[PDB]
RNA sequence: AGAGUGGCGCGGACGCUACGCCGCGACGAGUAGGAGGGCCGCUGCGGUGAGCCUUGAAGCCUAGGGCGCGGGCCCGGGUGGA
RNA sequence: ACGCGUCCCCCGCGAGCGCACGGGGUCGGCGGCGAUGUCGGCUACCCACCCGACCCGUCUUGAAACACGGACCAAGGAGUCUAACACGUGCGCGAGUCGGGGGCUACGAAAGCCGCCGUGGCGCAAUGAAGGUGAAGGCCGGCGCCGCCGGCCGAGGUGGGAUCCCGAGGCCUUCCAGUCCGCCGAGGGCGCACCACCGGCCCGUCUCGCCCGCCGCGCCGGGGAGGUGGAGCACGAGCGCACGU
RNA sequence: UGAAACCGUUAAGAGGUAAACGGGUGGGGUCCGCGCAGUCCGCCCGGAGGAUUCAACCCGGCGGCGGGUCCGGCCGUGCCGG
């Protein structure tokens, strides 16, 4: 995770690791879902750069 | 290893800073701000730093865990001190000594935490 | 003024290895080390080999490997190769050896780890023997290469047996006036 | 060390569940910049 | 299939092996001389014979 | 632990000390040995002399086993066996010089450069000045300085020669490890002449400088050195 | 790439690597193979002797499919099979052996280089050079011919 | 003019060859008509085989 | 600077971008021509700088102040207007 | 040359203070001058004087030349792409390697995939104009010589060759044995690459001699000793990609 | 936007060996230092005070570690069974 930080990006509050999901993201067609969801994981802050 | 990554790092990061012959780094906890491999502040598996507390009032520091190395919201751990100059410094050279946790750090420690409080305090 | 030249005193060895890869510069890391702080040769050795250039450094095959190894005596001793380890099919019965290379190639690992002998890398013969003791030091021939069959006295003189560079050959390429006898000359 | 850990599954609301995956190899083949 | 196994040098340099076979270290510096002529000088002609 | 230790921690440095204060006294003893010597060997050639004059006789002195050749000519153009034999004396610059044995392929080799060079045969005065004030060793590929007795005792020491006063004996007197205690020295480094050259292209004996000169060439040495 | 190269390190000097006295001009020794009995002779006869001539028959619609002869030495001639005829073929008591067809892998002549190893072995082969009979038969076995 | 060493070699350049030059930047979206065409084919043969 | 069996006061500078630091000697002309190094320039494309700009971008001008042997570059002032 | 306990020709840890010609300099020494007229400022603008200094490019044994181009300023202005070759250097895989044509399914005209898509290329085998031929041997038995019968080891020397391996003897703190763990070592061992010399095996050719093999018994096929021609063997390094000359 | 060549006019400066240039100093200008009573940083001692405050003891939360011999679970370029 260190390597990744160098690559600028806004992980400081990831819950972990290489990060995995459920299937259920999958078939979002919606951004309002998608959206909501990326702040759930703690990574919008990368968005927001 | 922490060996292996700094072979990868030492001349690219998007926290490298060069010009005018001289080289900086602007890393979370590195505490010097010099591309180094003693001094690195996300590489190791144990780590120090001295931040400049929340509002104006006193020093925060941090610990890194030794478990978890892949987990990062968790990975860091905080505790604020907001007393008397000498005293305060009583902490952080019971925190670096007595644990054994990293002793080459001792010495950049102790004046970081005292040019945090040399601001903070009124203006010439 | 004073007479000397300053004609070749720029020494022409290699003080680093040219190549980039992190984990042979990791490597070659230990052995500065470990040349300077012993008081034995090995080392020193190897790490000037940690530097050579692809052709200066040739592929070692398993039934050299195996066949300098049934000599008379040297046993209770491994075969260091700062090169490769590659397959031989004219080679049937395979003993329990131990190795030490860079790349070892994927069937001479389905050969000697199936006869019951262990493969090693340049980091564990830094721990196991730190100096330098029970080894053989074995490389392969730095005189395979084509190449050096265009090379020595000009293929066109007295008492000399080099090929040299023909788009191709036939029945009539370069086949007349300095090969024959009968035309002009042979040599 | 290919010594490998094991790989906890979040939800799509964020609190994990209780599913785990063992890692996959690739994750500890050498890193090789050139 | 990896080159080196453990890249980690930090570590393999202060493992028991490895610190029971090499000579130990040469920490002083010898800076240069400056020549007092003994002709003319004392002490340092008292050192020589 | 350490109670013990630190007493035989007392013991091995009495021992080392011990190891200067035995080769301390024998500094001394080597150098008063010496003066006996010169001496000696000063007055038996006044001895002998006289007591050929008494009976109308004569007395020829010893000839030499020693000279100093000092080299006056540049750098510039120069022909092809000189610059091959000015090399093998270590003359490479001028106003340099060297100790030089003498026989009949050193003198030889000192006819064909006898128009680059100054030579003659050094005294007492002449030897030590040089070799207290200007020598140098030669020790790791390097010209580093004689301010000890550790240099000379460590790079030859098998030869017997260990402090200041045995590189005047083996190079005045030419002994029997001369050869290796004279390629110790790094050639000698003198400024040029305070007074000045007479003519220096020619030789001695028409005017200028140049050949060889038995007795006057502790007159450029002294204005050199 | 253009940067890398010899020509940045000439923004500057004058006669560019080809000459003060003999410049670059456009071609000095006449173009091509030139001079092949004149002026450039020493060179091709130093290092190609026999360019210049004549020697043997000249057969005219060449067809090479009718020239084509693969070739397979003794060393390495086991190279053809699994490691499953070998193995099994070893342990035997009454004394088989398997048969190796050579016409199945590409390969028409069987030549006579190295070894063997010494176990029976029937041998199918287009073509047996004499030391691909005397090697097979002294150790132990036949040799079967095909078109 | 061979300097040293080195292997003689004819080319057949000394016709205008520049004026007939061929090039295959068609090459991609020529494959994908074909493929195109292709999968018109067969959707006009309805259950007869494609590979005919 | 070896390891055994018997006769009050919790304290001690800097370091090591290991592609860095440090350590002791000898030498240093160059035209044709070779070779290395350039935190010397000029325009475009992928990455990166939570870069910068109508509270004044680029270009120009400047008996204003600074930087490196050097190629060149950093800052004061006035114009200019994206 | 300066306690004493024994060997002799020859009659093994004392105590502190102090000064210095001693492994590159420091005063635990001083004094003036300070607000609208003076302090400092090497650098960049004008002047003055002493020493030095002929105009640049250029061909040329020789250029300040009575050799040629140059009145001044801007903006442009000259070793380049692609097709061969070769040697070196990086990288993947390694007796192999490579899909480059063909296929299958916004950035993408990209990118992942075929394997019973490796046909094919270069490589693992030479040599002869050809028909063609086509790559070790030893050492003991069944009958001092053939022609055949079994059993064992095997890619052969000598000389030089980076390192390893065996170790006579020693590596001190009162002495007298006793060890384990390491390091120092007289001389003596297996010899990796690279060579120098000697033997051998495959094609071509030359001279001498005797026996083999046979559904077709020959103007038929095969073996043996010594010279000689080669771009040959002799436990393999090639192939695809990129950079430089 | 508005460069250089080349003009015209104000200030200064200078001027009989065509001008211009290199080394070295002196004189005068221009600006600029924001110059004009002169440096901070610890520990120590004396003499004037502020602020509810320090050691120690119990009360919760967190790390650094080994419990040379507490209990399980999870890996393996580790094997031996069925």
């Amino acid at each position: 995770p260190a390597l990744v930080m160098s690559k600028g990006h806004r992980i400081e509050e990831v819950p972990e690791l290489p990060l995995v999901v459920e299937d259920k993201v999958e078939g979002y067609k919606k951004t309002k879902e998608a959206v909501l969801l990326l702040k759930k994981l703690k990574a919008w802050n990368d968005i927001k750069k | 290893s922490a060996h292996l990554q700094w072979m990868v790092v030492r001349n690219c990061s998007s926290f490298l800073i060069k010009r005018n012959k001289q080289t900086y780094s602007t890393e979370p906890n590195n505490l010097k701000a010099r591309n180094s491999f003693r001094y690195n502040g996300l590489i190791h598996r144990k780590t120090v730093g001295v931040e400049p507390a929340a509002d104006g009032k006193g020093v925060v520091v941090v610990m890194k865990r030794r478990s978890g190395q892949r987990k990062p919201a968790t990975s860091y751990v905080r505790t604020t001190i907001n007393k008397n100059a000498r005293a305060t410094l009583s902490s952080i050279r019971h925190m670096i000594r007595k644990n054994k946790y990293h002793p080459d750090l001792r010495m950049a420690a102790i004046r970081r935490a005292s040019a945090i409080l040399r601001s903070q305090k009124p203006v010439m | 003024g004073v007479d000397i030249r300053h004609n070749k005193d720029r020494k022409v060895r290699r003080k680093e290895p040219k190549s980039q890869d992190i984990y042979l510069r990791l490597l070659v890391k230990l052995y500065r080390f470990l040349a300077r702080r012993t008081n034995s040769t090995f080392n020193q050795v190897v790490l000037k080999r940690l530097f050579m250039s692809r052709t200066n450094r040739p592929p070692l095959s398993l039934s050299r490997m195996i066949r300098k190894m049934k000599l008379p005596g040297r046993e209770n001793k491994t075969a260091v190769v700062v090169g490769t380890v590659t397959d031989d099919v004219r080679v049937q019965e395979v003993p329990k050896l131990k190795v030490c290379a860079l790349r070892v190639t994927s069937r001479a690992r389905s050969r000697i780890l199936k006869a019951g002998g262990k493969i090693l890398t340049f980091d564990q013969l830094a721990l196991d023997s730190p100096k330098g003791r029970g080894t053989v030091l074995l490389s392969g021939p730095r005189k395979g290469r084509e190449v050096y069959r265009h090379f020595g006295k000009a293929p066109g003189t007295p008492h000399s047996h080099t090929k040299p560079y023909v788009r191709s050959k036939g029945r009539k390429f370069e086949r007349a006036r300095g090969r024959r006898a009968s035309r002009g000359y042979k040599n | 060390a290919c010594a490998r850990p094991l790989i906890s599954v979040y939800s799509e609301k964020g609190e994990s569940s209780g599913k785990n995956v063992t890692l996959p190899a690739v994750f500890k083949a050498p890193i090789r910049p050139d | 299939m990896h080159k080196m196994l453990n890249t980690d040098l930090s570590r393999i340099l202060k493992s028991p092996e490895i610190q029971r076979a090499l000579r130990a270290p040469r920490k002083k510096i010898h800076r240069r001389v400056l020549k007092k002529n003994p002709l003319k000088n004392l002490r340092i002609m008292l050192k020589l014979n | 632990n350490f109670a013990e230790l630190k007493i035989k921690r007392l013991r091995k440095k009495f021992a080392q000390k011990m190891l200067r204060k035995a080769r301390r006294k024998l500094i001394y003893e080597k150098a008063k040995h010496y003066h006996k010597e010169y001496r000696q060997m000063y007055r038996t050639e006044i001895r002998m002399a006289r007591m050929a004059r008494k009976a109308g006789n004569f007395y020829v002195p010893a000839e030499p086993k020693l000279a100093f050749v000092i080299r006056i000519r540049g750098i510039n153009g120069v022909s092809p066996k000189v610059r091959k034999v000015l090399q093998l004396l270590r003359l490479r610059q001028i106003f340099n010089g060297t100790f030089v044995k003498l026989n009949k392929a050193s003198i030889n080799m000192l006819r064909i450069v006898e128009p680059y060079i100054a030579w003659g045969y050094p005294n007492l005065k002449s030897v030590n000045e040089l070799i207290y004030k200007r020598g140098y060793g030669k020790i790791n590929k390097k010209r580093i300085a004689l301010t000890d007795n550790t240099l000379i005792a460590r790079s030859l020491g098998k030869y017997n020669i260990i402090c200041m006063e045995d590189l005047i004996h083996e190079i005045y007197t030419v002994g029997k490890h001369f050869k290796e205690a004279n390629n110790f020295l790094w050639p000698f480094k003198l400024s040029s002449p305070r007074g000045g050259m007479k003519k220096k292209t020619t030789h001695f004996v028409e005017g200028g400088d140049a050949g060889n000169r038995e007795d006057q060439i502790n007159r450029l040495i002294r204005r050199m050195n | 790439p253009s940067r890398l190269r010899k020509t940045r390190k000439l923004r500057g000097h004058v006669s560019h690597g080809h000459g003060r006295i003999g410049k670059h001009r456009k071609h000095p020794g006449g173009r091509g193979n030139a001079g092949g009995m004149h002026h450039h002779r020493i060179n091709f006869d130093k290092y190609h002797p026999g360019y210049f001539g004549k020697v043997g028959m000249r057969h005219y619609h060449l067809k090479r499919n009718q020239s084509f002869c693969p070739t397979v030495n003794l060393d390495k001639l086991w190279t053809l099979v699994s490691e499953q005829t070998r193995v099994n073929a070893a342990k035997n008591k009454t004394g088989a052996a398997p048969i190796i067809d050579v016409v199945r892998s590409g390969y028409y002549k069987v030549l006579g280089k190295g070894k063997l190893p010494k176990q029976p072995v029937i041998v199918k082969a287009k073509f047996f050079s004499r030391r691909a009979e005397e090697k097979i038969k002294g150790v132990g076995g036949a040799c079967v011919l095909v078109a | 003019a061979p300097s040293r060493n080195g292997m003689i070699l004819k080319p057949h350049f000394h016709k205008d060859w520049q004026r007939r030059v061929a090039t295959w930047f068609n090459q991609p979206a020529r494959k994908i008509r074909r493929r195109k065409a292709r999968q018109a084919r067969a959707r006009r043969i309805a259950p007869r085989p494609a590979a005919g």
